């Protein structure tokens, strides 16, 4: 989660 | 978003826009697992014209970059088969104002598809910390919503003072964040989207939902948004998430  | 830039493509891969039949884009939302978003129970309201609240009447685009592209590559199309208000939703003080939308199929997780992290209940934003408000909506007030997904960098504003700036208004589910000079906020069209937080490895967490301001982006008018650690143990009895 949380990052591109 | 007033005062923003345009994003780089899958900046945000969290970022969801929800579009109800025959209208277009309507509110934001933010996914959080493959099968389950969060959003702002104020999207989903029937009125005389529309039922809102009825989960059939939506579409989730995940992925998506430019309204004017809902079939690039990397853009998944959803339905919904649930939407769950909040059952502490006031309408007229907008307290509560979050909803847990299920995908009626879950989303496939890629390079431009991710979900957002969800703080424990105990994590606390610090007031003046940075974070990320992102969106589709007015880029000016009453002014047209962004083709391109917009983002801008506004700070968590104390509690006294976001109570102070709004009397009568702000209960403890709530949250200011922005600037009192304005010039950077949400607008209509981000209801219901996420704030993204750099969080200490890098990782982004969900700080709150885009819920309401008088105006867009007004001196001494910062943007109001729905606090998430507070929730957390409400989507996990929900959601299993
Ligand atoms: N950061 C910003 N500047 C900002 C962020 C989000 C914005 O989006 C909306 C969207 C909105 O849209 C709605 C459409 C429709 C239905 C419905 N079906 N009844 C409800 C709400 C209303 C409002 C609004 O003004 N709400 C009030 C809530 C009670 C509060 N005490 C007074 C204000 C704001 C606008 C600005």
């Amino acid at each position: 989660c949380g990052l591109r | 978003v007033v005062g923003g830039t345009d994003a780089d493509e899958g900046e945000w891969p969290w970022q969801v826009s929800l579009h109800a039949l025959g209208q277009g884009h309507i509110c934001g939302a933010s996914l959080i697992s493959p099968n389950w978003l969060v959003s702002a129970a104020h999207c989903y309201i029937d009125d005389r014209g529309f039922r809102y609240s009825d989960p059939t009447q939506w579409t989730a685009f995940l992925g998506l970059h430019d309204q004017s592209q809902r079939s690039a590559p990397g853009v998944q199309e959803r339905r919904l088969k649930r939407i769950i208000s909040h059952p502490f939703f006031n309408d007229f003080t907008f307290d509560y104002d979050i909803a847990l939308l299920e995908l009626e199929k879950p989303a496939e997780y890629s390079s431009m598809v991710r979900p957002i992290c969800l703080p424990d209940a105990s994590h606390v934003f610090p007031a003046g910390k940075a974070i990320w408000v992102t969106g589709w909506g007015h880029t000016q007030y009453g002014g047209t919503g962004a083709l391109i997904l917009q983002k801008g960098e506004i700070r968590v504003i104390n509690q006294t003072t976001c109570e102070n700036l709004l009397p009568q208004q702000i209960t403890p589910r709530m949250m200011c964040v922005g600037f009192l000079s304005g010039g950077v906020d949400s607008c209509q069209g981000d209801s219901g989207g996420p704030l993204s937080s750099v969080e200490a490895d890098g990782r982004i967490f969900q700080a709150g939902v885009v819920s309401w301001g008088d105006g867009c982006a007004q001196r001494n008018k910062p943007g109001v948004y729905t606090r998430l650690p507070l929730f957390r143990d409400w989507i996990k009895e929900n959601t299993g998430v």
